[PDB]
RNA sequence: GCCUCGUUAGUACUAUGGUUGGAGACAACAUGGGAAUCCGGGGUGCUGUAGGC
RNA sequence: UCUAGUGGGCCAUUUUUGGUAAGCAGAACUGGCGAUGCGGGAUGAACCGAACGUGAGGUUAAGGUGCCGGAAUGUACGCUCAUCAGACACCAGAAAAGGUGUUAGUUCGAACUAGCCCUGAAAAUGGAUGGCGCUUAAGCGUACUACCCAUACCUCACCGUCUGGGUUAAGAAGCUCAGACGAGUAGGCAGGCGUGGAGGUUUGUGACGAAGCCUUGGGCGUGAGCCUGGGUCGAACAGCCUCUAGUG
RNA sequence: GUACGUGAAAUUGCUGAAAGGGAAGCAUUGGAAAUCAGUCUUAUAGGUCAGCAUCAGUUUUCGGGGGCGGAAAAAGAAUAAGGGAAGGUGGCUGUUUAUAGCCCUUGUUGUAAUACGUCCACUGGGGACUGAGGACUGCGGCUUGCCAAGGAUGCUGACAUAAUGGU
């Protein structure tokens, strides 16, 4: 349910600063609020500047450029644990960047058990040379010949009258 | 268990300032204070004539007599479900005019003013204070201040 | 559920008299549609003052009324006085003017005094005949707090109100609490 | 005889003069903010939309287990019910009265038509200190009246506005006992709205939430 | 024996009830000095408007 | 040495919230408030009444 | 203003003292229990949701939807194989260190860092994720819709209280319109029900059956209680206004 | 019938009825059996239970048309250009559209469409519960009468029954 947003904002104007600088983000978040909270919460960490005393000066939704085409996303974050030391890089091959992240975001739920307050995504972006790709899987899937049998096949209306052919 | 002393637990209350030690002001004894007038206690360890309870340091009430060098403070004590009026003699030394109501009574001076000339051009004054508005709507431009655009830092071990 | 203050704040008002005097329930009856079906709120204070009780009642004095009907700086000296209660007599007033008083009751002796000297004496529907809306009338009340036990209520240190003693005397409630000389006095 | 409906009459058309006044107005300022947005984007700037005057609060939570400053507050507020709205204005005193009680109350800019099904369907008024249904305009004229608020509209206006008798308007609307929403909460409703949860303040949200209340 | 977790709220049952403002305090508390020069001045503007009422 | 401005720093800490994480210790997040030393830039009295040169 | 009861408290959050520890002792703020049901936590005084007049309909909270059990043997992506796995806060308890377990990551084949599982791990009637069972889960992490239902919320009907507006044309102690609200121990107050006796009253009931008694009969009231049909019986008894008390 | 007025409850025997797999009793809801009354019977109007219609109040569930907004969606299609390399097609493991194509950039069709967000005092259906009040007053709409406008009526049938309801 993720959206793309870009966020830009600045401090209040001040006599100490009558031209305070722009700061523009693009991240990840389910609506405008989440993405506000979010951007303000990455701005408070960096640059000494608060919701109370700062504004956001444009916010803008960025819908993929090429949904229909096949391309290959890596993603830099800044995972939290039990210890809170650790930077993951991951590379998911996706349509979109909103699918990339969220399929990164059930993938680290799923295996390091990471939630959405611990994961920070530092940065998501396009791998388009296949030779820049170092993940075995990803190379895998962009493997020429490309081909497999269907997996999982499982095909109301309990008591059939015939045994499944669950097959080809 | 406790000791009940009117000077117990004093210590850092009643303690004077880092370097403000030694003899006192003399303009604390030239300030002119009328009854009605609004003062706030702040009990000084130098003077330990009348001085008041530790109660009573930091609190603000309405003058109702003067001495020949004390004045009678009026201050409403909270006891079990009520307010009770304590009328404390304290010295002039523990006492001093609160800047709120000078800054209400040249407020009160201005709105007078302000009434005066708006009845004389004819026109409605705006006298009563109001909340902090909404900001309003305004353009930002970004001629030479071209937004930078920011990701979050990676992890780094800098103790 | 919801987030009340207080339930059912039943005012502490009278709906009716206590009474049982059934010309009294007339009295209110009329003075009830006097006051439902005019804005006299003369009227409205009579009804009132009708469902009170005696205590909230006290007598007035032909004196007191004088007094009260004969100052210098208010002109209410024809009025008609008006007294929901009991007219007593004073005779420590040698000569009793001329008035015209309304009230509930009137004391024999106060009201020989007053046809004697020339007034006249009025009931309170009689009133409400000669003056329904309650104009040019002088409604006067009873010093409420002259009743004994005023003297005691708020009794306390410091207070100077009466104790509750069997007997007045030198030996009932003077030693202790009551002068300095014997511990404290209170 | 017939003078009291021939000035009825003509009363009748003031009032639908004011409200297609009003209409227009709202059209105009909504198509300005429009244009401003436009141009500021063709031009390359950012044009920072004005932040809203009016809030509509509703409460969440119930009558239990409350700290006796938040308990205050929503009695402040007559938020006394658990789904309880009621229209205020923003400014620096409400914004942090608001802030103590973000976990019980959830808050936000509340458009036309929430403003408009909210009077019509679920508007009563405090008459004589009685909540009497806006079931007709001469209910507003008794006690708005000597504010030149003459109807239903002439209110809506008052209130989605913010004219100089807000609080006048806003204190004779009863606090609208709204219903549980269609649909349900989210899973956990005594979150923020941030994590996810239903409280605090949700910006634009609170349209879809009265609309599902409605 | 003994705690005050009940007790503030038994306070505000009844409220935190404030004492009741008159226009006039007592001249006790005052200086004597001051008192007594007082009902001079009272008695004198007393007898001041009362001879100039009579007078007008 | 002292007095201010910035760095420290939205750091330390803290009010409110969760059927959050963790065995605990404790930690993160959501809505708010927000320091101190170190360090660097600037400064080394101003002023009232009465007079004298 | 007058007076009752109370003057044994306990639990939870956060802060904290004495203590090897404690379902330990002692405090501070707030909320609860005591005094309080209801939905959920299998079950439980204070946990989560929500506070309660009698009902109809709708919609929800916390929690849940394989069966027991109302509600998807739902959707998407993963992890896990456990010779006595795992399964939802409070909570019914576990550690350092480990693994030719496996899935990932970080840095120069190697060292690591992280999840799940296993080892560490060790009791006494037979036995407890609540039970059955569950393994591309009906386990674990995350997202997403649909659905289930509290006495909570919403509309409505009725009951009572309180509150406000009318009523000289209507046992005016009457009539009429409107809104809000409804937990309760100790305690308070109001209005009623029932018992014995007294004054008044009812052209009162009664040997053609009073009172009393029994009753798989009938009616009234929220209730205390009242009325009545049938049977049994044999000499007295009741309604209304007031008085009284050895009155339940 | 002196074991004597009335003759209660505990407890007991007989008869009839029903229930009973390691308690019983109780509350809600209905079935079954038993039992019973109101009601009607009458004086155009009225008894019991039903079905539909047109309305009103409350709510639920599907569908359509339209306006506005965003990078005045992103894309895409058709059609013109430039450039590019491949996970390399035809041509011979290697190359740059050929006997397949793809990507990047730009124009035209284009003021494209769809999705999403949002609003309509735009609209079409399906289902359920509710009918309080009782001459007239009002606010409205229509055109004086009418009307969905200050709370249900209309048209019918069955049974008049133990049917509904009570125990």
């Amino acid at each position: 349910a993720l959206k793309e947003y870009q966020v830009v904002g600045r401090k209040v104007p001040t006599e100490h600063e009558p031209v305070p600088k722009l700061f523009r983000m693009r991240l990840f978040a389910p609506n405008e609020s989440v993405a506000k909270s979010r951007y303000w919460y990455f701005l408070k960490m960096i640059n000494k500047v608060k919701k109370a005393t700062g504004e956001i000066v444009a916010i803008n939704e960025i819908s993929e450029p090429k949904p229909l085409k096949a391309k290959v996303f890596g993603i830099w974050i800044r995972y939290d644990s039990r210890s809170g030391t650790h930077n993951m890089y991951k590379e998911f091959r996706d349509t979109t960047r909103v699918g990339a992240v969220e399929a990164m975001y059930a993938d680290m739920a799923a295996r390091h058990r990471a939630r959405f307050r611990s994961i920070r995504i530092l940065k998501v972006v396009e791998v388009e040379k296949k030779e820049d790709v170092r993940r075995n899987y990803v190379k895998q899937l962009l493997n020429p010949h490309l081909k497999f049998p269907l997996p999982h096949r499982r095909t109301k209306k309990v008591f059939a009258p015939h045994r499944p052919s669950t097959f080809y | 268990p406790h000791s009940y002393g009117i000077r117990a637990r004093t210590r850092y209350t009643f303690q004077r300032g880092f370097r403000e030690h030694g003899q006192i002001r003399l303009s604390t004894y030239l300030k002119t204070y009328k009854v009605g007038d609004i003062v706030d206690i702040k009990v000084n360890g130098a003077v330990q004539k009348g001085m008041p309870h530790k109660y009573y340091h930091g609190k603000t009430g309405v003058v109702y007599n003067v001495t020949q060098s004390s004045v009678g403070v009026l201050i409403y004590k909270v006891v079990g479900n009520r307010y009770m009026e304590k009328r404390v003699n304290v010295r002039i030394e523990h006492v001093k005019h609160s800047k709120c109501r000078q800054d209400f009574l040249d407020r009160v001076k201005a709105n007078e003013a302000k009434r005066k000339e708006a009845k004389a051009q004819g026109k409605t004054v705006q006298l009563r204070r109001q909340p902090a508005p909404p900001a309003k709507a305004h353009f930002v431009s970004t001629e030479n201040n071209e937004p930078v655009t920011l990701h979050p830092v990676a992890y780094d071990t800098t103790i | 559920g919801i987030d009340i203050e207080r339930h059912h704040v039943k005012k502490s008002q009278r709906s009716k008299p206590a009474s049982e005097n059934v010309y009294l329930k007339l009295l209110v009856k009329l003075y009830r549609f006097l006051a439902r079906r005019t804005d006299s709120r003369f009227n409205k204070a009579i009804l009132k003052r009708l469902f009170q009780s005696k205590t909230n009642r006290p007598p007035i004095s032909i004196s007191k009324i004088a007094a009260l009907t004969s100052r210098k700086s208010a002109s209410s000296q024809n009025k008609t006085t008006v007294v929901v209660g009991t007219v007593t007599d004073d005779e420590r007033m040698l000569t009793v003017p001329k008035l015209s008083i309304a009230a509930l009751r009137f004391t024999k002796s106060a009201r020989a005094r007053i046809l004697k000297a020339g007034g006249e004496v009025l009931t309170l529907d009689q009133l409400a005949l000669r003056a329904p809306t309650g104009s040019n009338t002088v409604l006067v009340r009873g010093k409420k707090h002259a009743r004994e036990a005023y003297r005691h209520f708020g009794f306390g240190p410091h207070k100077h109100k009466a104790p509750y003693v069997r007997s007045e005397g030198r030996k009932f409630e003077r030693a202790r609490g009551r002068r300095k000389s014997r511990a404290f006095k209170v | 005889a017939a003078e009291k409906k021939s000035a009825r009459q003509k009363k009748r058309e003031l009032i639908a003069k004011r409200a297609e006044a009003y209409e227009a107005e709202y059209r105009a300022a909504e198509r300005e903010q429009i244009e401003l947005a436009r141009k500021a984007r063709a031009e390359g700037n950012y044009f920072v939309p004005h932040e809203p005057k009016l809030i509509f609060v509703v409460r969440i939570r119930g009558i239990n287990n409350i700290p006796p400053k938040a308990r205050k507050i929503m009695q402040l507020l007559r938020l006394l019910q658990i789904n309880n709205g009621i229209f205020v204005k923003f400014n620096k005193a409400i914004k942090e009265m608001l802030q103590v009680v973000e976990p019980y109350v959830t808050y936000g800019i509340p458009n036309h038509k929430t403003v408009r099904e909210l009077i019509y369907k679920r508007g009563f008024g405090k008459v004589n200190k009685q909540r009497i249904p806006l079931s007709d305009n001469a209910i507003i004229e008794a006690a708005l009246g000597k504010y030149s608020i003459l109807s239903v509209e002439d209110l809506i206006h008052e209130i989605y506005t913010v004219g100089p008798n807000f609080k006048q308007a806003a204190n004779f609307l009863w606090p609208f006992k709204l219903s549980s929403p269609l649909g349900g909460w989210r899973e956990r409703k005594f979150k923020h709205f941030i994590e996810g949860g239903d409280a605090g303040k949700r910006d634009e949200h609170i349209n879809g939430l009265v609309q599902k209340m409605l | 024996n003994h705690t005050n977790h009940n007790q503030n709220k038994k306070a505000h049952r009844n409220g935190i009830k404030r004492p009741q403002k008159h226009r006039y305090d007592s001249l006790k508390y005052r200086d004597a000095k001051f008192r007594r020069n007082q009902k001079f001045a009272n008695r004198g503007t007393v007898e001041a408007i009362r001879q100039a009422k009579a007078s007008a």
